[PDB]
Formats: C-alpha cells, structure tokens, sequence
C-alpha cells in the first residue's frame, strides 16, 4: 500500500561540509529543487495511498461486549485489548514477519501521517462494521443484523438457498473457525508468506544503500573526498576535480529519484487495487470471479501489515 | 484571539453498533444522493 | 424521488457556483504541466560552468576553438534538462493514462450500465450516472439510493408452523414486538407471512433460533367459503 | 407446477424427456371432492 517516504538535502549529499562545492553547485540551477519536488510528490501520495485503502469507514465502529455471532469465532482477527497498540492476534503475526549510516549524507526518512495504531483502528472499524452490519455500513448507516442471518444473505448472493446455511450452520461455523486456525499456523510457520511486503522494504533499503555507496566513487576525479581535492590542488584545478564529483553525484541523485518515481507508480497501482478490494470485497460481496480469492465470494476481513494490507477472503467451494 | 494549534487527528465519530442475535434494523425511508466525481 | 433528485442536482450547482477549489484534481494537472515548462525555461539561464548562459556572449567574445569548450558545457547541461523534462513527462503521462482508463471504465459501467460494484459509482447503492466534461477531465454525477430512517425490529431465520420450517422467498422476517411479518430486505414494507412469501425446508428441530408463528395459505379461506357455500346448499336441500 | 414454468410444446426442445409434473392444487381439490361426496352420501339418509 505504501513505501518509505524519503527526502534529501541535495546540497549536503553532493557537497556536505564544502562551501567551494556549494558555490559550484549553483552553476546547475533548478535541479536540486526539482529533485526535492519529485521526492515530495512521492511522499505526499504514500499518505494518500494509505488513507484511500483504510479510511473508507465513516465512523469508528465497535463490536458488542457479548460475541453472539452464531458460532463464528472472530477472536483471532478482532482487537486484543491487553496491548499498547490494539492489534489483533493475526495483525501481530504480520508485524513480526516483515523485518525493517544514511542520515549524515543529507538523506532522511519521514514518518507516515497515520500511525500503525490509526491503521489498526480503521481496520477494527471495518471488521466491527462488517460482522455487526454486513454490507449496510458501506451504503448508508450501519444497520445491525444477526451474523448467521447475514451469512444466509451471503449464501443467496452465491446462488445457494438460505436453508443450506441454517440447516448446516454448525458445520459452516466449524469450517470457518478451522480455516482461520490454519491462517495463524501458516503465517506463524512460513517465512515467505509476506514476501510482497518484505520485497518493498528490501528495494527501499537497497536503493538508499546504493545512493550512499555512490559517494565513495571518484567519477574520474583524483579523490572521492572534497577535502583531499581542496587541500592538494589550487582554486582553478580543484574546481575541475570538484565538478566531476558534482556531475557524478547529481546523476547518482537523478537516478535514485527516477527509480523512486517509477517504483512509486507500482505502489500506487497496488494501493488503488487494495482500495478497490476494500470497497468491493470488505464493504460488499463480489460476483467478480477470482477477484476476492478462489471459490464463490462470501466475505473478506482486512488486517493491517507493515506498509501493506492483508485480506482474509472467505469463499464457498 | 486566533492561533495555530497542533493535535492528534480524529479518525471519525465513534459508534457501538447495536448487534444482537435476534435484532435487525430496516430503513423505513430513503434519500436520493447525487455526488460528483472528478477524473483527469 | 423526483423532488429529491431535483434538489440533489440543485446542490451540485450551488457547490460548483460557490467553492473555488472543487476541481483541484484537474487544476493540479494544469499546474504540473505549466510548472514543468516554466522550470525548463529557467534551466536556460544556468551556466553549467560556461563563462555565460548565452551562446551569443560566447560566440561574440571567444574564438572558434575556445568557444567549443564553453558551448559543450551548455549543450551537456541543456541536454540533461530536456532528458529530465521528458522523463518526468513520460512518468506523468502514465499517471494520466491510468486515470483515463479508469474514467473510460466508469463511463462504461456507471453511465452505460448500473453497477453492482460497491463504491465504484458513488457512496450508496448505484442507480445511474451522468457524464459532464471539464478542462482535461470528466465529471460523473453519480445518483445513488441511500437508506435513511431505520427502525429496530426483532427477527428470526425461519418460522415454525405444522412442525415444518418456513424461510422467506425474498425478504426477511421481522416483528414489531407482537406480530410477525415478512418484508423486503432494503426498505420496511411488511406483509402477512403467507405460503406465497415463504418456502418450506425440513422440520423445526434443525434451525438455531426459529420462532413459532402461523403461516397463512391464501387458497384455504377461498375453499372454506366453498365449504360454507356447500353447507348452506345441503341445508337448503334438506327442505324438500 | 410451483418449481417450473411452461412455454410451448414438446416438439421444439432438443433432448426434452417425459416425466409427470405434480399440481399441488389437484389433491387439495380431490380431498375436497371426497368432502363433497361424503356429505352427499350422508344426506341420502333423511
Ligand atoms: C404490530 O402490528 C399489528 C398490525 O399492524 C398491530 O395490530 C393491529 O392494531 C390495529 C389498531 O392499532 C388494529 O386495527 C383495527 O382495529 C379495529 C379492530 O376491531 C377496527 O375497527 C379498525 O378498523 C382496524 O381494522 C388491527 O386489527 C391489528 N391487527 C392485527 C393483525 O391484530 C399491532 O398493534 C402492532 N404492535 C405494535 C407493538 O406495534
Ligand atoms: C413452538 O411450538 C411447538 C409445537 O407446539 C412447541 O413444542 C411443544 O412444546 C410443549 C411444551 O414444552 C411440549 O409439551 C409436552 O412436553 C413433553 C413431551 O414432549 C411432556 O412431558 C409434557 O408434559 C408436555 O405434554 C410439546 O410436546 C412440544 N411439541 C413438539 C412437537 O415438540 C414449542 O415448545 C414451541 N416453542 C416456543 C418457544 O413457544
Ligand atoms: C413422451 O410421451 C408422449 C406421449 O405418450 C409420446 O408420444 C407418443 O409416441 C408414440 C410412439 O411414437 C405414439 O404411438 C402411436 O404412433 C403412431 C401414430 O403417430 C401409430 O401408428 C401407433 O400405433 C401408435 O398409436 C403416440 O401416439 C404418441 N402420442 C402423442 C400424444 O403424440 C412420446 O413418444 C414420448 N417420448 C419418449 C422419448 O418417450
Ligand atoms: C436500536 O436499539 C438500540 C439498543 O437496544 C434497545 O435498548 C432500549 C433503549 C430499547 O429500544 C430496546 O427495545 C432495545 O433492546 C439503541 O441503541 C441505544 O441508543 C441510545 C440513543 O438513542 C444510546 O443512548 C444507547 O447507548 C444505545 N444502546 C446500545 C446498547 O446500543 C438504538 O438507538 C436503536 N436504534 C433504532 C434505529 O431504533
Ligand atoms: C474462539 O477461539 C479461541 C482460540 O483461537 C478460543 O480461545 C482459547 O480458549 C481456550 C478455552 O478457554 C483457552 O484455553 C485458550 O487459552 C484460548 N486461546 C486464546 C488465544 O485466547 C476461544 O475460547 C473461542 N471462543 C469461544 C466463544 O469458544
Ligand atoms: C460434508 O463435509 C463435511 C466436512 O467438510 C463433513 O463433516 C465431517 O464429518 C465427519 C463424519 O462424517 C467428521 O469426522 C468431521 O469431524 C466433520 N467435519 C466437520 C468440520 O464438522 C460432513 O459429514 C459432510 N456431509 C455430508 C452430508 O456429506
Ligand atoms: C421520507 O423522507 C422525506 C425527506 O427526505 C420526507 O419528505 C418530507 O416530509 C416533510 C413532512 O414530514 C415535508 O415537510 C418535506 O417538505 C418533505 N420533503 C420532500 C422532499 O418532499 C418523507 O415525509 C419521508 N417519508 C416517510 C414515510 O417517512
Ligand atoms: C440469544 O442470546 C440470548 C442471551 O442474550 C439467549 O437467551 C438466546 O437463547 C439466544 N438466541 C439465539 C437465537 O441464539
Ligand atoms: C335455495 O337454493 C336455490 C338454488 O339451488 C335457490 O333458487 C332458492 O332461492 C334457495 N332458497 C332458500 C330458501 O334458500
Ligand atoms: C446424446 O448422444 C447419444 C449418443 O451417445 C445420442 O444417441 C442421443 O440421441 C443424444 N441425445 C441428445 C439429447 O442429443
Ligand atoms: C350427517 O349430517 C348430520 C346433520 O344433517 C350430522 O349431524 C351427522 O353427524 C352427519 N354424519 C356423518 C357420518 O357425517
């Protein structure tokens, strides 16, 4: 849904602790401002992407203190109060399975506008709206309905007659509870399940690591250190060596901002898809084949993850 | 008497839905809502 | 329904005739297009390490061979200023194409149809949409049904009658607290629970939370008045 | 006749088959024709 926000002091990356290099960097004009406008346009939309996916709920819906859901046991996916952040049991698996020297090069990482607690509160309201009121909170005010009577409406939505729920309701509840059991066990045991979210964190880290490594490169200058060039050469020869480092560093920044702009378009397409799965699979029931998992869609439960969303899609097979 | 303030943002009005194993809410009326969407 | 539609289109005129900022998504595109050309004209004023930013100040002052060392600086910096503009525009054009492919899909599914996709054609249950054009964009007026004034009712998954369990054909069972009705799911309009509103399956023992109420059979009183019609015909025939 | 609808005749549908179709109104009237008949047979007595 999002990637890390970054910004750079283009003058500190290229020319950190050098008045001479800073006075030569003025020969290139707008480029250092234009790089910062690009990284800001990316950073502003990471908050947009997150808010378009999670903030689809008008009110912070709460579950009742009595959990009479007709045998369906949501306790693995609902908020757990005995925590500093009220995440669910499955959300605290997801937050552990993704694992997350640059600063003094003028590079910095900006916080997201919504904290992980606020993403968990929106997810709690989407889940507590869904299990107390069905799709009705997506299309008006939340109107309560009993959960087994909602699941009968969902059975009619897949073309199955509603007595096939009420006459089999204990089997359907046990199969749901056993299937949510297997979600925990899979996520706990298996490393590669969150590979999509770890790959975004790994691409951000490899990009900043490569950006900092390009400071050690000569670009054909006599040293990669501005103080060596400025101590060993006079004004008119040092200004020829410093310009090689300015030219190569400024291309090292322009390459980072281009791969970040290109990668931000992939994350936006994924956030727009995740916002559509939130609207159509969580706030509704979907007739779109294979869109909300394999089978005939009954319903979906959102869970938050580090820089992403997890949908637990429930289907009749 | 004006100033800049700083605050933790609210996520929306809070709501306990009146769920029970035998209660349903049914709308006795409707509104027609026209809403504008702008796309490049 | 017509007066609510006419009042809702009235509020679109009032909003667009009032606020300065409603088309901010389209003004952002114009502002980005204009800012990129104004930035590209500003990069002409830069020296890139040449003695001047102006070729006429190099070609009037330097000879044919000392000029080329200055001219190549200006060529190198400008050529990078165009490759930056065109890379920004190729990336930015893919943002606008993704939005044009969405707007073409809202034209097909919201205007040329009625969408069942939730929140695709406005916030509600979609009725229809009307397209309006704008500078470099499209505006969809999405018309939606929003349910407005709910009442709480008691409810049941089934009704139990002759030991048989009855379920709604379309609708849901509700009670006002003393009588049982069947009603459509999205608007309170109650009916007596008849054999034309319900279907049978199995016996009352298998459904969790089933309730006892009578289920009316509309054929029965039309046969029972046929039983009074028969009985008075026999009473008349006793006379001779 | 409650699960099914009718249109046309057996001559047009490729692969149509023969089976009885129950009319739930038929025994509901035939058990009423025995309610006619037993009331008539009683009224033979006076
Ligand atoms: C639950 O719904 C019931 C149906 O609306 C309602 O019962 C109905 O009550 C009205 C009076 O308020 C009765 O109306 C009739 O009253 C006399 C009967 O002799 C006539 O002179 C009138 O013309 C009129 O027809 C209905 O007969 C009665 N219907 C039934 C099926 O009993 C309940 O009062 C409602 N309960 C609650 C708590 O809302
Ligand atoms: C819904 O309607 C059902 C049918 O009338 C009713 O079931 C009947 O309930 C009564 C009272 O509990 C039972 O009465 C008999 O119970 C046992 C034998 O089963 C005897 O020991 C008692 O002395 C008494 O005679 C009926 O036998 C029982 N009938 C059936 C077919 O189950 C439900 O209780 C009703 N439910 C509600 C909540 O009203
Ligand atoms: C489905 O049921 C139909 C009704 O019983 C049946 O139609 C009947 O078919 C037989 C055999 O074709 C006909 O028998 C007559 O055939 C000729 C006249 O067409 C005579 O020379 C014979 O002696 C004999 O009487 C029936 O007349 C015909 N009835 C009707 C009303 O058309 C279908 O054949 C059955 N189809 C299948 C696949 O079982
Ligand atoms: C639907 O009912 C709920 C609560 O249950 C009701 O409680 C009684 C007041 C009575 O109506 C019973 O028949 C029901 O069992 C209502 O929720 C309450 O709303 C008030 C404000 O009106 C609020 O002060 C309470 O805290 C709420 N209590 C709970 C438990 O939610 C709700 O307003 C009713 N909705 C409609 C549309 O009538
Ligand atoms: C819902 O499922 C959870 C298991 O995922 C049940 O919680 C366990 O209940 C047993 C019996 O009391 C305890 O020994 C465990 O320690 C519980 N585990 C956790 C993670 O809390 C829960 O009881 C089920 N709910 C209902 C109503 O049956
Ligand atoms: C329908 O399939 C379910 C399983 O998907 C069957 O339920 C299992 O039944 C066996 C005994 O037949 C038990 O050992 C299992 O514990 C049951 N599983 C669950 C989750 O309850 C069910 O019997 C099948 N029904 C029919 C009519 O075939
Ligand atoms: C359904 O809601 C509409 C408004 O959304 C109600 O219509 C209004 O009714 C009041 C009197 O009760 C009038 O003063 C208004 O002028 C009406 N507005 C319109 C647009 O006509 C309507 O009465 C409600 N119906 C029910 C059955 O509750
Ligand atoms: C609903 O819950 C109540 C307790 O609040 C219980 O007495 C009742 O039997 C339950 N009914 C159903 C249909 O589960
Ligand atoms: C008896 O029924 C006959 C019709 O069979 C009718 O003509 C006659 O008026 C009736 N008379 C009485 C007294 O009911
Ligand atoms: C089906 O195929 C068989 C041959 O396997 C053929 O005899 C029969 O007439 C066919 N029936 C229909 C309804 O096409
Ligand atoms: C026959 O009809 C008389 C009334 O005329 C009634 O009293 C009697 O019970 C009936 N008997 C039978 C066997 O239906």
């Amino acid at each position: 849904v999002s990637m890390t926000k970054t910004s750079v002091d283009c003058t500190m990356y290229i020319c950190g602790d050098s008045t001479e290099c800073s006075n030569l960097l003025l020969q290139y004009g707008s480029f250092c401002t234009q790089l910062n406008r690009a990284l800001t346009g990316i950073a502003v939309e990471q908050d947009k992407n997150t808010q378009e996916v999670f903030a689809q709920v008008k009110q912070i819906y709460k579950t009742p203190p009595i959990k009479d859901f007709g045998g369906f046991n949501f306790s693995q996916i609902l908020p757990d109060p005995s925590k500093p952040s009220k995440r669910s049991f499955i959300e605290d698996l997801l937050f552990n399975k993704v694992t997350l020297a640059q600063k003094f090069n003028g590079l910095t990482v900006l916080p997201p506008l919504l904290t992980d607690e606020m993403i968990a509160q929106y997810t709690s309201a989407l889940l507590a709206g869904t299990i107390t009121s069905g799709w009705t909170f997506g299309a008006g005010a939340a109107l309560q309905i009993p959960f087994a009577m909602q699941m009968a409406y969902r059975f009619n939505g897949i073309g199955v007659t509603q007595n096939v729920l009420y006459e089999n309701q204990k089997l359907i509840a046990n199969q749901f509870n056993s299937a949510i059991g297997k979600i925990q066990d899979s996520l706990s045991s298996t490393a590669s399940a969150l590979g999509k979210l770890q790959d975004v964190v790994n691409q951000n880290a490899q990009a900043l690591n490569t950006l900092v490594k390009q400071l050690s490169s000569n670009f054909g200058a006599i040293s990669s250190v501005l103080n060596d060039i400025l101590s060993r050469l006079d004004k008119v020869e040092a200004e020829v060596q410093i310009d090689r480092l300015i030219t190569g560093r400024l291309q090292s920044l322009q390459t980072y901002v281009t791969q970040q702009l290109i990668r931000a378009a992939e994350i936006r397409a994924s956030a727009n898809l995740a916002a559509t799965k939130m609207s159509e699979c969580v706030l509704g029931q979907s007739k779109r084949v294979d869109f909300c998992g394999k089978g005939y869609h009954l319903m979906s439960f959102p869970q938050s993850a580090p820089h992403g969303v997890v949908f637990l899609h429930v289907t009749y097979v | 008497s004006q100033s800049i303030i700083a605050y933790t943002m609210s996520l929306g009005a809070e709501n306990s839905v009146a769920y029970s194993n035998n209660s349903i809410a049914i709308p006795t009326n409707f509104t027609i809502s026209v809403t504008t969407e702008i796309l490049p | 329904i017509a007066n609510q539609f006419n009042s809702a289109i009235g509020k679109i005129q009032d909003s667009l005739s009032s606020t300065a900022s409603a088309l901010g998504k389209l003004q952002d595109v114009v502002n980005q297009n204009a800012q990129a050309l104004n930035t590209l004209v500003k990069q002409l004023s830069s020296n890139f390490g040449a003695i001047s930013s102006v070729l006429n100040d190099i070609l009037s002052r330097l000879d044919k061979v000392e000029a080329e060392v200055q001219i190549d600086r200006l060529i190198t910096g400008r050529l990078q200023s165009l490759q930056t503009y065109v890379t920004q525009q190729l990336i930015r054009a893919a943002e606008i194409r993704a939005s044009a492919n969405l707007a073409a899909t809202k034209m097909s599914e919201c205007v040329l149809g009625q969408s069942k996709r939730v929140d695709f054609c406005g916030k509600g249950y979609h009725l229809m949409s009307f397209p309006q054009s704008a500078p470099h964009g499209v505006v969809f007026l999405h018309v939606t049904y929003v349910p407005a004034q709910e009442k709480n009712f008691t409810t049941a998954p089934a009704i139990c009658h002759d030991g048989k369990a009855h379920f709604p054909r379309e609708g849901v069972f509700v009670s006002n607290g003393t009588h049982w009705f069947v009603t459509q799911r999205n608007f309170y309009e109650p009916q007596i629970i008849t054999t034309d509103n319900t279907f049978v399956s199995g016996n009352c023992d298998v459904v969790i939370g089933i309730v006892n109420n009578t289920v009316y059979d509309p054929l029965q009183p039309e046969l029972d008045s046929f039983k009074e019609e028969l009985d008075k015909y026999f009473k008349n025939h006793t006379s001779p």
